[PDB]
């Protein structure tokens, strides 16, 4: 006449690992690495900007790609492959720094210099930045000479952050196909633009030569940049060889940005990003994208790691 | 698995039990039965449970690109920041398979702890009118119905009203 | 809590006892009394120093700037140098909070086991004199005059001088 | 008759966190994130060097604010954000990197080059720089053609690095507000200065152009630098735009730098530095400040985490 | 140090044992032997090797220079990868040190947990036939020549067959 | 009659360290920290190339001492402090990132860009690269004008990366002891080079000075490069102080370099090499050398940590 004490058990239980064993049944266990993507930029919720085919750098300087994105806001920035930040060929000088600057910023506000100018063109196009047949950088303007080698008066321009944010300023250099018709541009001689705020001093020479065709020209403008401080000045002592910005931008707020090809989905929430889709998980580490960025659990190397919650099964 | 029980002294487990983790199984006068303990039962999944959040759970901390996919930075500052993205890397898998394996231990024993708990836990009611059969029963040298049954199952049962038969039914 | 005996089958302890973590509440002729047992309560004591010194301990590890906070560096190495430093601070902050959630799981359980070691070598001096009444006393069936008492309190209660006499009080 | 086991317990006790559930109450714990912090620079035991408004890269050339400190000895070194490393405004080129030595440098000890020189001036000075009247960096020497718009001997030369240690030689560029008065100092034309060791090689071109006023003068020299090693020479080809080293610097041994704005205090030690105190504590993490350096607690992002140290606390 | 056995209620171990971990000293008719337990001793070792190769393992995870012995790289980018270098570092001390004081108690407990699992199984094949002596022994009342107690240690011994015997020898 | 249960001891034990106690005795422990090196680059089963007096990047450019080594194949690259990028006395303008490369490469193939010339000499050499009499670097080539002083044509050249791997291109610039004999070499007047691909753009000038005599001369070349991509064309404007490819250089596989002094041994097998030879250990840990590359255990700063494999150890 007796009593007996036992526990539960099951046909197949699942085998985990532990400090002393690998491969033990436990009744029931759990995964603990998340695996399942899904293929989309789950944006519900949040002030999104896919720039498509505006590169982020294009939106301080403004080719056509980028004519809706001069002023744009957003929570979350989407950079995509086929987005140039370039019309007439050429490239920014530390681009990385401004585009890390730009993803967190929460979009750009624009605002004139205010420049006007004496004794020069202003107004130098191109077949590359087509708008309404040749055209140019919305941002910025090609200054020149009056007239086919004529003298580029030595001239300085000012502009100062009457803001309580930090600006950015951008100008840049062209680099002519010769020396020339670097002339039949900007006239003749040494060419210097000089260019110091007082937290940043610097100065810029130009350097024709032949380069190979992109979007038909052998031509290359290269932008520079600084971030002006509040109550800051910055001067512009230039001879030519000069583009020059007409407007400067301030950021908005705070964003992240990523890069990616697959759609936005406004059907979706979520805060971990990497190229191919989206992590949604509560779990605390993943394999499936080390680069993955914002909220994510921890990329570990491993496919899988179960976690027991059940005891061990004993069968008979 | 540490505490002796469960894949013990406890030869294998129950299929039949499907009320709870820990059970009771009497043979008397009626014939056998079956039944699951609630409360020691729910001491495990309650510890459990507890781990589980834990560790399905959130940080907050929000991390940005210092990378690019589609124009790769200059190389010096890619492979400073590729070595230390995988040194980071090792790091976390290593805390992981080992986070996973030290409580896997403390899982699978901490079941086995409730089950010792338990055993000698009825035997301290059974006091001196029964005896350790070797594999997990109680040998009751004297009659308990299934209503005497229940009492030991929700801790009730008195020793002393069935002492004194229980005493010489050994003898 | 593992091993079975705090918040257990011990049902609550004893806010009277300031003299040590582990103790003896007695009661016979005279009536009750209680007092500490140093070997039992300093074990435990030792052994959660041991855990003190391990962790308010010193890296000799100097670390110095790489960074600036008046005048920020290029913001590119910056980034870099954030993203490391955040990533860094994720580690410390996973083990901080595990370290010290293990090393409480162990504590706790540390401070169970030095009672069910205590438990059940007073019931191996008291070997057929006693039975447990569950709950954590042990019924002493026959008489323990308050030099009896101390007697077991300190390891030397001889068992055979009292068997006679207990074998039939229990009968 | 009987006897009963027990535990001691409280009215009170200290709830915790364990692997199974959160807020335990066991009968004694203790914190182990350090959160308090004591708003001074304890320095006692150590020689200590605040450099108050001098930069600690004006130690090496010298304007009248670092006068005290151009051959100072630290085991400490504070800078503090009145300092400033300039006097005629400008940069140093390469500049956080410099600090980072003189940080850990214990101190520097200079030593002339003995350059001397024949068909120029070797006194230029400046209303920026005044001690008594106007001067100039005390380590440096405004080098300039012998009368106005006169030609500038095309020079070189060389020092030697004598010592068994490696030294710091620091020259400069003047970048003139106009090419016009670029020639009233150096004369005309193209300015080069070259500069090699024979571990480095590098030249350099002056660029004269308006930049804002700064201490009232729109002009900027920009300082350059390289680590000469023993028995290395290092020469010196110039033309003019020049700013030449009169000492070189030595560094002495060891020490910590940091950078703070509360007082110093010689009744208190301390490992443990950051900008708003020192963190005195034996605890192994500390929520206080993530930049903290010297021999510090791990920070970590939690403000507490109790760790038990006595058991369960269960009452009635 | 756990479960109350080595170290503890077992007064030392015995140096003469050079056949497993876990063993039985007798004494009966024709005199003192000993004997070692296989399976509770290979119980431990597989399990202490289980963690042996858990940790004498093998990453596959390749590390470059980003760094240089001969020509120094630039200071800034030296200091950076100077400090993650000496972060990382003081990570995997934390992690070493941490691990194998964690597996070593873990360790000594495990095998005091196998001899609590020996000792509190045979006194279980021994029901009513015997007396915990306090240090680790059991007085049989009752006479058990040499192939008596070969029936304990390969677990065959019925208890039945002395019972009756080992009732009166007892009182 | 009775019976007792017992367990093992041994007359000394080793000490261990736990989460309660240092120094507990327990029968058996096991190291876990490597202290033990092998002064060797354990080098069996793998294709090594020990550069020896070559250094990595002279098997770009090819001075005499990488003569054996313009076009090798290799598993593991062992750089020696011996070794020499260079002849003629010059330095790589971003040196580290071409050895990054070049170190993984798994070797380089070599391949003409078959340039040739017109109205320049192409032929130039000097004392310090010797073969047969004074020479040059192998895969480069002094241009310059056809008589002394004479005018150097400004000049186009272009390459395109005819493969489906990336090329590396290598060009250079000399800096000439004086303006002077600047001239004599190349010609006269401001001296331009530019050099764009169309995923980078710059140009460069030269920089003609005096430097301390190496190799006999006061001369320097400055190494440039730049990874062209496939179907993409670098363009070669120049007009003089340019040292020119004739091959091109492309990466043959994968590979690891190492820095060692110490011998290539083919007896032993290793995967984790520093710079005093090969770590041969399954330990988790090592205590050798924190820069220790390629597939090793975690460098701890611990000199030992023993790990318990017995049971405590209780003698009487
Ligand atoms: C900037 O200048 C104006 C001058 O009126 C002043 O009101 C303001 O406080 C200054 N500071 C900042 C941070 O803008
Ligand atoms: C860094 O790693 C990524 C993949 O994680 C790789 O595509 C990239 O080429 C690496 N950087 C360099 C310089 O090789
Ligand atoms: C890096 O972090 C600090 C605070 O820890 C912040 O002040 C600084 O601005 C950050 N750097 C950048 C580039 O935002
Ligand atoms: C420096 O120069 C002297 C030459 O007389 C020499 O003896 C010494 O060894 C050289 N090198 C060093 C490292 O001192
Ligand atoms: C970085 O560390 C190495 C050794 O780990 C040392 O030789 C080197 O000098 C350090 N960097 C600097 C700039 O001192
Ligand atoms: C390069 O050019 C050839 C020209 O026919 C073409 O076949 C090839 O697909 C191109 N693309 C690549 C990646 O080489």
């Amino acid at each position: 006449d007796k009593i007996c004490l036992g526990h539960h058990a099951v046909s197949n239980g699942t085998k985990v690992n532990t400090l002393t064993e690998r491969g033990v049944e436990v009744v029931n266990a759990t995964e603990t690495v998340e695996r399942t993507n899904i293929p989309r930029i789950c944006s519900k919720g949040k002030r999104t900007v896919d720039l498509g085919q505006c590169g982020l750098l294009g939106t301080i300087t403004g080719p056509p790609q980028c004519d809706q994105f001069l002023e744009f806001s957003a929570d979350l920035i989407i950079e995509r492959r086929e987005g140039s930040d370039v019309c007439y060929p050429g490239k920014f000088v530390n681009e990385e720094a401004l585009r890390q600057i730009l993803r967190e910023s929460g979009g750009i506000d624009k605002e004139t210099m205010g420049f006007t100018y004496n004794g020069i063109r202003t107004n130098g196009v191109t077949s590359a930045c087509k708008r309404s047949g040749s055209s140019f950088y919305a941002e910025m303007k090609w200054l020149l000479s009056n007239t086919d080698n004529a003298a580029f008066p030595q001239m300085t321009k000012s502009y100062k952050n009457t803001r309580k944010s930090p600006a950015i300023i951008v100008w840049g250099i062209h680099h002519s196909v010769s020396t020339a018709e670097q002339t039949k541009l900007y006239g003749s001689g040494n060419k210097l633009v000089t260019v110091g705020s007082s937290n940043y001093q610097q100065s810029f020479v130009p350097s024709p030569g032949a380069r190979p065709q992109v979007n038909g020209l052998s031509g290359r403008i290269d932008f520079h940049w600084l971030i002006l401080n509040p109550n800051d000045t910055v001067t512009f002592s230039f001879n030519g060889a000069f583009i020059a910005p007409d407007r400067a931008s301030f950021l908005r707020g705070k964003s992240m940005g990523i890069q990616s090809g697959v759609q936005v989905d406004a059907n979706c929430e979520g805060d971990c990003y990497h190229s191919g889709g989206t992590i949604i998980s509560n779990l605390p580490f993943q394999n499936i994208d080390s680069r993955a960025v914002g909220k994510c659990p921890r990329y570990v190397k491993q496919r899988s790691l179960l976690l027991a919650t059940g005891m061990k099964n004993v069968p008979e | 698995g540490l505490f002796g029980a469960i894949a013990g002294f406890i030869e294998n487990g129950w299929e039949g039990l499907i009320d709870g983790w820990y059970g009771f199984r009497h043979q008397n006068a009626q014939g056998e039965g079956t039944a699951a303990d609630y409360k020691s039962t729910q001491s495990a999944i309650d510890q459990i449970t507890g781990k589980l959040n834990r560790l399905i759970a959130k940080t907050n901390q929000q991390f940005e690109l210092i990378d690019n996919e589609f124009n790769e930075v200059e190389k010096q500052i890619g492979n400073v920041i590729n070595w230390t993205r995988d040194s980071i890397t090792e790091v976390w898998s290593y805390n992981a398979e080992l986070l996973i394996a030290m409580e896997n231990q403390h899982t699978i024993d901490l079941a086995d702890s409730e089950m010792d708990k338990l055993y000698e836990r009825v035997k301290r009611q059974l006091r001196e009118n029964a005896e350790e059969d070797g594999t997990g029963c109680f040998e009751i040298f004297h009659k308990c119905d299934d209503d005497c049954m229940a009492s030991i199952r929700n801790n009730t049962y008195d020793h002393r009203k069935y002492r004194e038969e229980a005493m010489q039914n050994r003898i």
